[PDB]
This record gives structure tokens, sequence and C-alpha cells, in this order.
């Protein structure tokens, strides 16, 4: 589930 | 408003490399995730890679992992795809795309795409062969005739009939890629059988990559 | 990887009718389903994003429903511009995966093909190859089977088919099938035949020629 980043943090 | 413009595509040999670019306008590029998606000829959409706003975090499909590298330059509004060790099956239109939200790569905007063709074939013009109307064409009925445009590379070719004066009843088929790595296609037209002895039917074939321009008159075969 | 299964692959309908398109996933993806429309030569267009959210600018007749494993795109009443291919996309996890597409095409009355067979030209034979071409002209629906026969022996593996898009005027398809043989192999047989099976034909139609005839 939701294993990804779009906006770097 | 929002524009995504791809460049850098073209023809490459298996084993070769290309680098695609996509230059964007109409939004603050550094605030959006970006992706490449490709579409092989006649096939559906396939995600290739994605990159986060900062340009460090990246994601790849298993098909391209280790061969393709996605990167971005936020000061130039530019997204890149470095494509190494290319294979025939990487042939496709490649689209630059924008993730629609700060948390999703689901694409809202798409570029027009850039075509990448991976093949060991050399440029070659077609041979054009008549598909002659049958001598048994029905009296007062409808006949078919055409041209076989065989063994050319790369796409595309264009075919018209009678220099564009004949369009009704014409069917020009999608090319097929043969096992040789060359393409072939057929173009046909149906005409009144009663016209076969008096009207002229000429297919005008142009293959620009090879500077091949051929007009072939297609007529009843004499016996 | 999550598999998206779109059905039916082809949806045949008329302007004004309701279109229902299904997309099923191999695992629960909550509501992270997205739907695209694509026309020939054009880039896809996003219709519906995660949460069955209708995109600004997209007509109200489009709507998404469902979540979890079973998703639906509904077009309440088809406009002519809606005949196109539609793809679903999950954005729940990487790798991002698409369904294989549903083509919404124009339904019309049954139309049998006319059928024509063409021998290889002498000029092609001169060069060492023989292509035999069978044309199926202006038929509907799309399902059509071409079987090549050479002195009545059924062929396999040595032909390729291509098909046109639905004709803008009469909504029919046309198809070409090409049988490719060596010149040597072409010249050890007499009778070349194309047998066409289509539901508009009460029984299959065969067109044939004998090598060396007028």
């Amino acid at each position: 589930k939701g294993n990804y980043v779009v906006t770097s943090h | 408003e929002v524009q995504l413009v791809e460049s850098g595509g073209g023809l490459v040999q298996p084993g070769g490399s290309l680098r695609l670019s996509c230059v964007t306008s109409g939004f603050t590029f550094r605030k959006f995730g970006m992706s490449w998606v490709r579409q092989a000829p006649g096939k559906g959409l396939e995600w290739v890679a994605s990159i986060a706003t900062g340009g460090h975090t990246t994601y790849y499909s298993d098909s391209v992992k280790g061969r393709f590298t996605i990167s971005r330059d936020n000061s130039k509004n530019t997204l890149y795809l470095q494509m190494n060790s290319l294979r025939a099956e990487d042939t496709a239109v490649y689209y630059c795309t924008r993730g629609y939200s700060s948390t999703s790569y689901a694409m809202d905007y798409w570029g027009q795409g850039t075509l990448v063709t991976v093949s060991s074939a050399s440029t070659k013009g077609p041979s054009v062969f008549p598909l002659a109307p049958s001598s048994k064409s029905t009296s007062g009925g409808t006949a078919a005739l055409g041209c076989l445009v065989k063994d050319y590379f790369p796409e595309p070719v264009t075919v018209s009939w009678n220099s564009g004066a004949l369009t009704s009843g014409v069917h020009t088929f999608p090319a097929v890629l043969q096992s040789s790595g060359l393409y072939s296609l057929s173009s046909v037209v149906t005409v009144p059988s009663s016209s076969l002895g008096t009207q002229t039917y000429i297919c005008n074939v142009n293959h620009k990559p090879s500077n091949t321009k051929v007009d072939k008159k297609v007529e009843p075969k004499s016996c | 990887d999550i598999v998206l299964t779109q059905s039916p692959a082809t949806l045949s309908l008329s302007p004004g009718e309701r279109a229902t398109l299904s997309c099923m996933t191999s695992t629960d993806i909550d509501d992270d389903m997205n739907w695209y429309q694509q026309k020939p030569g054009q880039a896809p267009r996003l219709l519906i994003s995660e949460g069955n959210t209708l995109r600004p600018g997209v007509p109200a007749r489009f709507s998404g429903s469902g979540s979890g494993t079973d998703f639906t795109l509904t077009i309440s009443s088809l406009e002519p511009e809606d005949f196109a291919v539609y793809y679903c996309l999950q954005s729940f996890n990487v790798p991002l995966t698409f369904g294989q597409g549903t083509k919404v095409e124009i339904k019309r009355t049954v139309a049998a093909p006319s059928v024509f067979i063409f021998p290889p030209s002498d000029s092609q034979l001169k060069s060492g190859t023989a292509s035999v071409v069978c044309l199926l002209n202006n038929f509907y629906p799309r399902e059509a089977k071409v079987q090549w026969k050479v002195d009545n022996a059924l062929q396999s593996g040595n032909s390729q088919e291509s098909v046109t898009e639905q004709d803008s005027k009469d909504s029919t398809y046309s198809l070409s099938s090409t049988l490719t043989l060596s010149k040597a192999d072409y010249e050890k047989h007499k009778v070349y035949a194309c047998e066409v099976t289509h539901q508009g034909l009460s029984s299959p139609v065969t067109k044939s020629f004998n090598r060396g005839e007028c």
C-alpha cells in the first residue's frame, strides 16, 4: 500500500 | 497552458543508447512528480519510470530496471530518460507525463510522445507489386485491385491512388513487421468491373527515408 | 505487480446508449483507480482520478464508481466523440499498472465481406518470393477467420493479417491476409485458396486460383 514517494521529504 | 515537449527519440541498433528529454511549461516543474509511459505499436500503455520532485527518488518497471535511468533538472524544467542496452521490444512511442497530485504519479498531462525504434535493419525502399483485378470480375459488378508494398524500412510509407483523385473505396492497411525486420503493407480499392478495360489505376507509393517514389499502374494481367 | 483486467475488450454500442466499462484488480487498491480515454494518434486524456474524481473540464456524462477490486467507468449517453479506447490505471503502488484497454466501437447491422484473392505478380516471383493476398472488404462485426489452403492442405504459421479502423461512413472493417511462400514452394503446388468464415456468411466463402491461369 502506498509504497512510493512523489514529493521528496 | 500546460505543455510537455519530448525530444531525443529516433532509430537505434540493439545494444545502443538514446537519451530522451522533455521540456515543460505552464506549471512549477519542481513541485510535481513526473513519469515516462510508453506505447508499443498497436499495443496499450506501459509505465516505464517515475521521479519525485527533488530528483533523487526514482521508480522503474522491471522491464527497464538497470538499463534506463530517469532524472530531472529543476532549473531547466527538464525531465530525462537515459536508455541503455536497448532491445527491439523497447520500440514504442515514449510519453513524458505529469503526476496530477503531490502524492500520486497518476498522470494528468501528457506530451505528444517521441518515437523510439530499435532495430538492426538498414534503410531500404519497398518493392511495389500489383494486386491485379481478377479476370473473373463480375459483369457489371465490383472488382478489387491494389498494390503490395513489400520489404521496406523504417516506417512510414504513403500510398495514394491516381495522384489523390481516387479515394472512395480505398483501404490502405496498417503495415506489418515481418520476421526479416522489414515492413510490408497492402493498399486496395474496389472499382466497377465495367471500368477495367478503360480506366487507369495507379498506386503512388512514397518512402521518404529511402527517397523511393514509385508509381505502379495496376491492370488486368494479359494471358 | 497488480494486474488490471478490463472487460469487455470491445464494447459495441450506438450513439445515445449507456456504456459500462469494467476494470478488476488482482488485489485491493482502495480507491486509487484512474481512467483514461485515447483516440488514434493522440495522447491519452485523464477522465477520472483517484477517489472516482471527475476531472475539471470532463463532461458530466462520464463517471467512475466502485473501489477495492471492482471498478466501473460509465458513460451515461454516448456521443459520437466518445468512440475510442479507454484504459484504467492503478496508482496504489509501484509499479504503476494499466488495464489492456476497452475499445468502444460503433454497432451496426451485420455486413458480410466481399472476398478477393490475388496471386503473386510475375515481377515478385522473378525475385525469389511469392506473396498471396486475400482481401475481406467491408464487413461487420469484426470477428472473421481466414484459413489458407494450398492444394486443399490447411496452412498455419505462414500468414499475417492486418485490419483497418472502422470506416467513417459505413462503420465496417476491412482485412488483408498475406500468405508468404518461397518461390520454390509456391511452384510445387497448383491450387491456392482463401476460406473466409464470418457470421454474415451463411457458410464459409472460398476464393481460389490455379497457378498459371489467366
